[PDB]
């Protein structure tokens, strides 16, 4: 059983703190770091500009 | 259930497959998409029943330079269903850059600021597919760089090798996930003969690391050195995922003389029309508790079917007599029924599936000692041709 | 004033195109130049907070890159494309029209898996044109990746309907044209029979900037092999011309069509050439309203390169025909001509670190007038320590 032992745990001097997210069911537990951020028009319906909207230039 | 009570905050939920071969005979007329659909699938799986990972056994890809086909097929299949916003709750206790040093971004994929990873995806660089050409970078690195695929279980040195392990904790359960990439046979086994192989262990809570363990190696016996025996590993690791070897036999299986299991999960394409090929494909959910473990295989209903059979005709001396003159039309005719009974079973068998490919794979072995006399494989089959994917492999004589 | 044109309604834009990424990577010269000038062209994007990059073509030189390529390409991009700045300009166009070959039918930061700071827009050069029964190129890859947003493709080869990007920030809004790299006669052909049309947004109708980028020959190499300028309208009013190599970026106003063009050039000596000779560079493109304004920034990375030629025949006092010795003049003359050469590239060298060491070279020699040519291999001998081309320094012809 016994082999080579490494204290592999990565605790430096102040020990890693875990990431979280906002406690869906009591404490949720998430380590994920993504957040998408927002662009102009978020949220809103697309004023989007096609089909007829578009005329072949003559 | 008990799986349901047995699926808690401390249970990891661990798919596990191996040797998608990825865009394996990718053109082919008929044959083109299994592929890839057989990866849809899996990935599917993975989504429903919410893994916490997937854990490939390597041969991602079938060859070693995917074509541009592949690549963008498996990425655009990996974004459309490992990214998304399902939380993970397992975090790593491990030093990411030591797992994957030869990446620029050395850490977790889900751990990136920029990607919104779901479903996390581990594997290990598979022989088709390992790091080639003067940079020594491969496929998964492709993956990998893109921010898709966690590519860990490189070997840094040649000459040792240190089989530094990704400590995963998913409450009060943790896991030790020891990944060796695919080295060729007579090398590893001479590095093994010389006491160059060691793995490092946690020296924190030491008996409470289930250790899983997971190699792209021959299990059988080939040759002097041309595989791995199981006697090289120690009995400390708990699961091991052979992967290599196509078969399937993914019920783990308990090693009396080493005290630890051993799981094939098997191909997840019949690359090859060999016994060990017919087997039903089947894909692994590994669930791991404390130090216990269970494993559940999950059928693929997109595995196009492989039936195959071997036909002594000297062992039918009443059916087949080597000097009656018309014993090769008895023959054409038996094995015509045959084939005709393999069809039968494979369409009802489809019947239930339709997911299913239409045509499946048949080949009959036929031993034709005896005296027995081969006829005309190509004629024989002209009558199967819209039938069953392998026209021109339909039949196989040996002796 | 760029400080005054710098306002929440106005767009910047970098400029840059036959990046041809990775020619000749091999090499352990030259091998990594290709790297360098792609990391040094993404940073001062990064630098200058562009709004969005619009890379001319031939993002790669090799149709289907080499694994380091495409490795290395990704690395950069994700570390230099990929953060936390808001893009702060809005798509008004049907999006699925435009990247409709792909899956995932949309502007990649529009996706919310990805976390794109600086968008990438692009079209698709000769040399990675799609191809196979697939329609695939490496641009696609990327764009699957979500990194660069491959736009401009055509979906038929008998019809071509270039329908734009609407691009708005703020008051100012653009129109993005993008007509992907297309055989030359064909192109030809099918502008002399009609079939080439640009459609355009009834809506402020003359309030989108009308920009048209396109990677086709400028100058006429043939009958049909090249694009005369005339066949564009003048409604467009800034064309990028993508494939000549030779850097023009300064905007020119063709009095015919009245709309500007401009020529960024590629970002690294392909070849040897003079258009080749003159120093690269890359727009950061501004647009306000209908006004533009397109300032260049050099590159301190690409390998220099200095080219001069030199006609025998028009130094009769220093070379005569008759001179038995004629060919040892002519040689140290090349010496000294290439000494110069040397010293004014370490003299430019001086002020930038980042400059590669060993500047190539490639002197052209008319030998008319019954001059004979010297070996070039023996000649460049003393140099293949010293430039980065040492094999063909000198070119020979009549
Ligand atoms: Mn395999
Ligand atoms: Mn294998
Ligand atoms: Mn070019
Ligand atoms: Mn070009």
């Amino acid at each position: 059983l016994l082999t080579e032992f490494r204290s592999l745990v990565i605790k430096n001097s102040t020990s890693r703190n875990p990431s979280g997210i906002n406690d869906d069911y009591g404490q949720l537990k998430n380590f994920k770091k993504f957040k998408k951020v927002t662009y102009p028009g978020a949220g809103k319906l697309p004023h989007i500009i096609g089909g007829s909207d578009l005329i072949a230039h003559h | 259930s008990t799986a349901d009570a047995l699926d808690d905050e401390n249970t990891f939920k661990i798919l596990v497959a191996t040797d998608i071969h990825l865009g394996f005979m990718e053109k082919d007329a008929v044959r083109g998409n299994d592929t890839f659909v057989t990866l849809d699938e899996i990935l599917r799986l993975a989504q429903e029943n919410e893994v916490d990972f997937i854990l490939l056994g390597g041969d991602l890809f079938h060859e070693n330079k995917p074509s541009r086909k592949t690549l963008h097929t498996c990425l655009e299949l990996l974004r459309k269903y490992c990214m998304g916003d399902r939380p993970v709750q397992f975090e790593i206790l491990s030093d990411q850059s030591v797992n994957f040093g030869f990446s620029k971004f050395p850490w977790v994929n889900y751990q990136d600021g920029n990607l919104n990873i779901s479903i996390p995806v581990f594997s290990i660089h598979g022989n088709n597919d390992d790091p080639t050409g003067a940079d020594a970078l491969c496929a998964l690195d492709i993956l990998s760089c893109a921010g898709f695929v966690n590519h860990f279980g490189r070997s840094m040195s040649v000459e040792k090798i240190d089989i530094s392990p990704v400590l995963l904790q998913k409450g009060s359960t943790k896991i030790a996930l020891y990944g060796l990439g695919s080295i060729p046979d007579e090398r590893l086994y001479r590095m093994f003969v010389n006491k160059k192989v060691t793995m490092l262990r946690p020296k924190e809570d030491e008996n409470s690391w289930f250790n899983l363990f997971v190699i792209h190696q021959n299990r059988s016996k080939h040759g002097s050195t041309n595989f791995i025996p199981e006697q090289f590993l120690d009995d400390f690791i708990d699961l091991v995922i052979w992967g290599h070897e196509h078969e399937c036999k993914i019920a783990p299986t308990k090693n009396e003389q080493q005290l630890f299991y051993i799981s094939q999960p098997g191909s997840s394409v019949v690359t090859s029309l060999s016994p060990g090929e017919a087997v039903k494909k089947h894909v692994g959910l590994l669930r791991i508790k404390g130090r216990k473990m269970n494993m559940h295989k999950i059928p693929l209903h997109t595995v196009r079917q492989f039936f195959m059979e071997d036909i002594v005709l000297a062992n039918h001396p009443d059916i087949f007599n080597p000097d009656n003159p018309k014993v090769t039309q008895a023959i054409q005719s038996f094995c015509l029924e045959k084939i005709e009974e393999m069809l039968e079973n494979a369409e009802r068998e489809r019947l239930g599936n339709s997911h299913q490919p239409e045509k499946p794979l048949v080949r009959l072995r036929v031993d034709y000692s005896g005296g027995f006399e081969p006829f005309s494989v190509l004629r024989f089959s002209q009558k199967f041709v819209d039938r069953v994917a392998n026209p021109k492999d339909i039949i196989h004589f040996f002796r």
